[PDB]
C-alpha cells in the first residue's frame, strides 16, 4: 500500500519551520521510523551551503539502523564558517561545537527576509561569555551572572559581571556578513533495534508516485 | 574533509519543434548510482512537472505520459553525471528543466533553459 502521514519523515518541518531556535539554546529534532516525502523539495536556490563530511547525502535515506538529528539555529552569517570540525570563536566555542571528526552534513541559507527587520530583530541571542568552550554536541542554557574579573559578582551586573546572553540585532541593511542565517546539522545515531518504519536503500517503486 | 553537495545542469538551449537535445546534470557530493535521481521542469504558467526518473541501485526508469518515447534518463556513474536525451520536441516542452535526488528530501540543481520553436 502506502505509509501513514504519521510515518513520513519531517524534513520539510525543519527546513520550512516559521521560527528557529536561538543557537545558545538550539533546537534538536529526531528524525527516526520514517519514510521519505517525495513532495519535499529544495534546489540551489534554497541553500548558500550544503557541505557533508565523510557522509553521502544519501545516508539520510537509511534508517533502519540509524537515526537522523536535525540541529537548528540562526547565527550571523560571518558565523556560518564555526559550523564545522576544528573551528573556534564565539559560536563554536560557547554556543554550537561539532567535533573534529564531524560526520554529518551542515545546510545553511541566508533568512534577512524573515529574521531580520526594520529598526532591528532581537529575538535570537547567543551566549557571549563561559568559563569554558563547549565539547561537542553539548548545550548550555544557563543564565548565571558571568564574572570577567577577580571580584565575585555575587549575581548583580557590573563592571567585569556580566548577564551572559546577547542579541543578535538583524536589520534588513546589515552587510551580508551581519544578516541572519538559518543554519540545519544533520548528524547520524547509530542503532541496536532496527525501526518499526523505515526503507532500504535500493528503490522499492515508490517512485511511481511522482508519475500519478 | 568536506564535500559540496551541487547538481548543476546543462546543455539547454533554443530548438526548432522536431529536433533533439540532451541536458546533463553534473552531481558533487553523492554517487549518482546511489540515489533515485530525476528530472523535472518548471514551465513559466504551471508548476512542477516531473518527466524521467530512475531507480537507487539500479536501471528500472520512468516517465511521464507526456514524454514517453520521446525522453531517455541515464546514468554515467564513472562521470557522476545524469543524461535527459529529449528527442521530437514539441514547444509545450518549453521549460526550465531540473535534475534531482532524493536524499531524505529531494535536492534539485539550479536549472536549464529549454525553449521549443
Ligand atoms: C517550504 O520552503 C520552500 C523553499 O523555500 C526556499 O528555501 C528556503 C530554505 C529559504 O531559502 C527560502 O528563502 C526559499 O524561498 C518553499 O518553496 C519556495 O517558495 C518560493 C516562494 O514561493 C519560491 O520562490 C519563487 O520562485 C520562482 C521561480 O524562480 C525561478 O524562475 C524564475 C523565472 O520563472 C527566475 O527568474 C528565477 O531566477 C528562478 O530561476 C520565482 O519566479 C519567484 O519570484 C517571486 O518572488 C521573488 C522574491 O524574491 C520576487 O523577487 C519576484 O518578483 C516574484 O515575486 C520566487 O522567487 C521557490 O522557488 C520555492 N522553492 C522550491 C524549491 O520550490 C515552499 O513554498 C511552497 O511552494 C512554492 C512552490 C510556492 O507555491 C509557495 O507559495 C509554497 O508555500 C515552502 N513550503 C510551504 C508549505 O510553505
Amino acid at each position: 500500500g502506502s505509509p501513514n502521514i504519521t510515518n513520513l519523515c519531517p524534513f520539510g518541518e525543519v527546513f520550512n519551520a516559521t521560527r528557529f531556535a536561538s543557537v545558545y539554546a538550539w533546537n534538536r529534532k529526531r528524525i527516526s521510523n520514517c519514510v521519505a516525502d517525495y513532495s519535499v523539495l529544495y534546489n540551489s536556490a534554497s541553500f548558500s551551503t550544503f557541505k557533508c563530511y565523510g557522509v553521502s547525502p544519501t545516508k539520510l535515506n537509511d534508517l533502519c539502523f540509524t537515526n537522523v538529528y536535525a540541529d537548528s539555529f540562526v547565527i550571523r552569517g560571518d558565523e556560518v564558517r564555526q559550523i564545522a570540525p576544528g573551528q573556534t570563536g564565539k559560536i563554536a566555542d560557547y554556543n554550537y561545537k561539532l567535533p573534529d571528526d564531524f560526520t554529518g552534513c551542515v545546510i545553511a541559507w541566508n533568512s534577512n527576509n524573515l529574521d531580520s527587520k526594520v529598526g532591528g530583530n532581537y529575538n535570537y541571542l547567543y551566549r557571549l561569555f563561559r568559563k569554558s568552550n563547549l565539547k561537542p554536541f553539548e548545550r548550555d542554557i544557563s543564565t548565571e551572572i558571568y564574572q570577567a574579573g577577580s571580584t565575585p559578582c555575587n549575581g548583580v551586573e557590573g563592571f567585569n559581571c556580566y548577564f551572559p546572553l546577547q542579541s543578535y540585532g538583524f536589520q534588513p541593511t546589515n552587510g551580508v556578513g551581519y544578516q541572519p542565517y538559518r543554519v540545519v546539522v544533520l548528524s547520524f545515531e547509530l542503532l541496536h533495534a532496527p525501526a518499526t518504519v523505515c526503507g532500504p536503500k535500493k528503490s522499492t517503486g515508490t517512485l511511481e508516485v511522482l508519475f500519478q | 574533509s568536506s564535500s559540496q553537495v551541487q547538481l548543476v545542469e546543462s546543455g539547454g538551449g533554443l530548438v526548432q519543434a522536431g529536433g533533439s537535445l540532451r541536458l546533463s546534470c553534473a552531481a558533487s557530493g553523492f554517487p549518482v548510482w546511489q540515489g533515485e535521481m530525476a528530472w523535472y521542469r518548471q514551465a513559466p504558467g504551471k508548476e512542477r512537472e516531473w518527466v524521467a526518473a530512475i531507480s537507487s541501485m539500479g536501471y528500472k526508469t520512468y516517465y511521464a505520459d507526456s514524454v514517453k518515447g520521446r525522453f531517455t534518463i541515464s546514468r554515467d556513474n564513472a562521470k557522476n553525471t545524469v543524461y535527459l536525451q529529449m528527442n521530437s520536441l514539441k514547444p509545450e516542452d518549453t521549460a526550465v528543466y531540473y535534475c534531482a535526488v532524493m536524499v531524505g528530501f529531494w535536492y534539485a540543481g539550479q536549472g536549464t533553459q529549454v525553449t521549443v520553436s
